[PDB]
């Protein structure tokens, strides 16, 4: 028994979006459903659930007259649409159901979908800017200005220890900048080369950055 | 409606350890209806315990759950390689339904200074509109540390934002880089930069810094 969700979606704000949880097995008849959502680096935060013994969908007071959680006439798939978005409302989403429908009268939430990711943004797909940040020793690539996510970086790709990639921040500006950085011995510079491998795949991007020492 | 409160935020414990982890409720819960649930980076919650005290099937039992009233309590017995993550518990005797913030178990080990590294904006970068500096704190634990800006000596807010790994699966640290971002005419109009760390790792706190140009 899994719980298959949609797939990510980019949105604009003051849209709306659909995500669907489908059972791979049983219903959702006896127990319901609930939705879930994370904004990112934060906790889990209730949106909603249906209850089936009171034949009630709950939601929470944030969201409600701009959310509904319904279901499929089988009650196999269930959808949390939310609309008037905004870019607050950028999450990953959970559905959750109960093993039981495949005391505790409620849906215990032991059968979890993978989570869809929500960005809203009002941003267009962007490739990134790749600077590299010149120097045991440190030295990285900054990857800035690219939407939406994910960029991948290594450094071809023998070079591996000391390696540490970012997590991507958000700017206010809408789109996304992270570095990689790696720390080297002081000895090896100009008897070593060292470049970064970046890839933005939604943009047709692929970058490869020399990294060499600032000699003045 | 009902606050649910976890501490500590961070439970810092070698592996064995026993972790005890706390959830208060702001009213009375009834204990039919308070869950505790797992979370692993990029990957799903998952229930660990339901009715305060049931867990979930096939989760292990050095997992469990005690408490009634307002007081809840997750214990693991010991703490396996896979159970360092974020436990969260739940309350749904009431709607809405409410979350505590969440309690990291991390690794605990000694105390390392960071390594400081600033980067001025790339001469590349220069040619752009946007200057952006680069401050590096590298292996360092514990997760704990202030990054401050100067631009000449004014303290800067509002302009930076900073971003950490994961604990490193082999030596436990943490590594931050802080990135402060400026218009290129901005940065033109100042000439000293500096990064101002703190860390319980350092005497005193350190600072590196360049003048542009």
């Amino acid at each position: 028994v899994q719980l298959v969700q949609s797939g990510a979606e980019v949105k604009k704000p003051g849209s709306s979006v659909k995500v669907s949880c489908r059972a791979s097995r049983g219903t959702f008849s006896s127990y319901g459903i609930t939705w879930v959502r994370q904004a990112p680096g934060q906790g889990l935060e209730w949106m909603g659930g249906i209850i089936p013994i009171f034949d009630v969908t709950n939601y929470a007071q944030n969201f409600q007259g701009r959310v509904a959680i319904t279901t499929d006439a089988e009650m196999s798939t269930a959808y949390m649409e939310l609309r008037s978005l905004k870019s607050e409302d950028s999450a990953v989403y959970y559905c959750a159901s109960d093993s039981r429908d495949f005391s505790h009268y409620y849906n215990i939430m032991d059968v979890w979908g993978q989570g869809t990711t929500v960005t809203v943004s009002s941003a267009s797909t962007k490739g990134p800017s790749v600077f590299p940040l010149a120097p045991t020793a440190a030295l990285g690539c900054l990857v800035k200005d690219y939407f939406p996510e994910p960029v991948t970086v290594s450094w071809n790709s023998a070079l591996t220890s000391g390696v540490h990639t970012f997590p991507a921040v958000l700017q206010s500006s809408g789109l996304y900048s992270l570095s990689s950085v790696v720390t080297v011995p002081s000895s090896s510079l100009g008897t070593q080369t060292y470049i970064c491998n970046v890839n933005h795949k939604p943009s047709n991007t692929k970058v490869d950055k020399r990294v060499e020492p600032k000699s003045c | 409606e009902i606050v649910m409160m976890q501490s500590p935020g961070t439970l810092s414990l070698s592996p064995g350890e026993r972790a005890t982890l706390s959830c208060r409720a702001s009213q009375s819960v009834s204990s039919s209806y308070l869950a505790w649930y797992q979370q692993k980076p990029g990957q799903a919650p998952r229930l660990l315990i339901y009715g305060a005290s049931s867990r979930a099937t096939g989760i292990p039992d050095r997992f469990s759950g005690s408490g009634s009233g307002t007081d809840f309590t997750l214990t693991i017995s010991r703490l396996e390689p896979e159970d360092f993550a974020v436990y969260y518990c739940q309350q749904y005797g009431s709607s809405p339904e409410t979350f505590g913030q969440g309690t990291k178990v991390e690794i605990k080990r000694t105390v390392a200074a960071p390594s400081v590294f600033i980067f001025p904006p790339s001469d590349e970068q220069l040619k752009s509109g946007t200057a952006s500096v680069v401050c590096l704190l590298n292996n360092f634990y514990p997760r704990e540390a202030k990054v401050q800006w100067k631009v000449d000596n004014a303290l800067q807010s509002g302009n930076s934002q900073e971003s950490v790994t994961e604990q490193d699966s082999k030596d436990s640290t943490y590594s931050l880089s802080s990135t402060l971002t400026l218009s290129k005419a901005d940065y033109e109009k100042h000439k000293v930069y500096a990064c101002e760390v703190t860390h319980q790792g350092l005497s005193s706190p350190v600072t590196k810094s360049f003048n542009r140009g």
